[PDB]
């Protein structure tokens, strides 16, 4: 029993941090294999983050100009390049502790695991969502830029986010690894925002699926619901549209519990339409959107 | 509001 | 900025999981230097599980009774003992990838990582705090004893929890890597409950000063309190004295949003008595307990 | 209800 946000074990990408650094301008970069990866930002000076022409401040540099550390062990930088926002700096090293992985770019909706690091080493671990807005709402401090994000299958990482930057709102802001950004933001100083935000409507319905798991039934009701009914609630307070897809996905959960998707889409009605009246569902007296119906089922049934 | 690279000072 | 639950990477701890199995009963162990450490539970039938005496069903195993695999790596057992409710399985190979580490017996109030395991292999890691009942609020199934609590300075591993059972209620009991249970528990299938809880205040007031360094003001008042008067207010919703030790480690958060310890017991006294009225703080509807002060200053920005 | 010792099973 119980029910957290959890996050994969980090022990494979902990091997893979290492810090670089760039005049005074230090961040964290992701080795595998013989090359590093990490923000273009590194390069990037004091008094012009406002506008930088990277491909500029790129050119402009030399190997010897990216000191790259791994622990105190120093990585010798033999080549470098620019892909979207992110550096690759080819060492002569290759990572001995690289695990096998892949760079995947993840949907809205989804979650991983967020390693934070400062100065190339790992500091903690916790779980993210990718916003419909696509921010993530982390935990992030100066130096951080250049921690990933991650979901682990059997031993294969697949690296999914490198942090960048925070917005006005707190909210944070990355790339996948390839370097292209998740949502309308570049890297740089400039005005930015975020866009405004949905709920994730199948991950609420995956944590009360979790729920139910667990033992919480109150919030159940011998009502069903159309997904056209549905949906029109919804969008009334601001949930993202459901879908058939969603449906499907959720069967599994469905078929556990043997409470039917629009069975529970009646439920999540009454709590959007009443409130919670003072009850908790899970230890929370807010619907919770940030675990996938993938999440409710690695940990229920502790994969 | 700017928003913050949030790359590091040594 | 931000402010969420944040566990301790879980590297050195992952590589110290094996899985012990005696009959068709297996768990999790921990793995350092020449011995492995797991509940004695493990030696348990299905039906020595309610009033087992476990002097009894250890005199009556070998070594080559329990089998201890790390991956697949099968690891000789050369010696057993049983320590309170933990076992001490020495074996032939020391773990080469053990830590700088020590065993450390916390205290209510205190938090620290689990890294969930099943069959020797890490599954998931989350942060937990030692409620003041000694119950953890885990996550956890069968086949999770013998995954660890733990907290991480610098690359130093202080071992606090390993898990054991869990209670009615659906909390979770265990013990320290001496064998000790935290609370009034034992590792038997008996009916057994968790005495009743109390909210940790120090933790919920260093939870307001994270949501102020972060920038949700809204809850501060004008107002300060007495130490006493706070202390009543906290017994009649059920949280936890306030204590001047209490106080003083605040003191950080305190000199660094510039607002005073009894000033923020002002606004969490309002809290109780009127709620949020809709509003939230760090994302939640609720008071967050499971958050130290140094959990704070580790995460927040100073 | 009882504890739950949570060992597992196996084979």
């Amino acid at each position: 029993s119980g029910f957290r946000k959890m996050a994969f074990p980090s022990g494979k990408v902990e091997g893979c941090m290492v810090q670089v650094t760039c005049g005074t301008t230090t961040l964290n970069g992701l080795w595998l294999d013989d090359v590093v990866y990490c923000p273009r930002a590194v390069i990037c000076t004091s008094e012009d983050m406002l506008n930088p022409n990277y491909e500029d401040l790129l050119i402009r540099k030399s190997n010897h100009n990216f000191l790259v550390q791994a622990g105190n062990v120093q990585l010798r930088v033999i080549g470098h390049s620019m892909q979207n926002c992110v550096l690759k700096l080819k060492v002569d090293t290759a990572n001995p502790k690289t695990p096998k992985y892949k760079f995947v770019r993840i949907q809205p909706g989804q979650t991983f695991s967020v390693l934070a690091c400062y100065n190339g080493s790992p500091s903690g671990v916790y779980q993210c969502a990718m916003r419909p807005n696509f921010t993530i709402k982390g935990s992030f401090l100066n130096g951080s830029a250049g921690s990933v994000g991650f979901n682990i299958d059997y031993d294969c990482v697949s690296f999914c986010y490198m942090h960048h930057m925070e917005l006005p709102t707190g909210v944070h802001a990355g790339t996948d690894l390839e370097g292209n950004f998740y949502g309308p933001f570049v890297d740089r100083q400039t005005a930015q925002a975020a866009g405004t935000d949905t709920t994730i409507t199948v991950n609420v319905l995956a944590w009360l699926y979790a729920a139910v798991i667990n033992g919480d039934r109150w919030f159940l009701n011998r009502f069903t619901t159309t997904l056209n009914d549905f949906n029109l609630v919804a969008m009334k307070y601001n949930y993202e549209p459901l879908t058939q897809d969603h449906v499907d996905i959720l069967g599994p959960l469905s078929a556990q519990t043997g409470i039917a998707v629009l069975d529970m889409c009646a439920s999540l009605k009454e709590l959007l339409q009443n409130g919670m009246n003072g009850r908790t569902i899970l230890g929370s007296a807010l619907l919770e959107d940030e675990f996938t119906p993938f999440d409710v089922v690695r940990q229920c049934s502790g994969v | 509001t700017s928003a913050v690279l949030q790359s590091g000072f040594r």
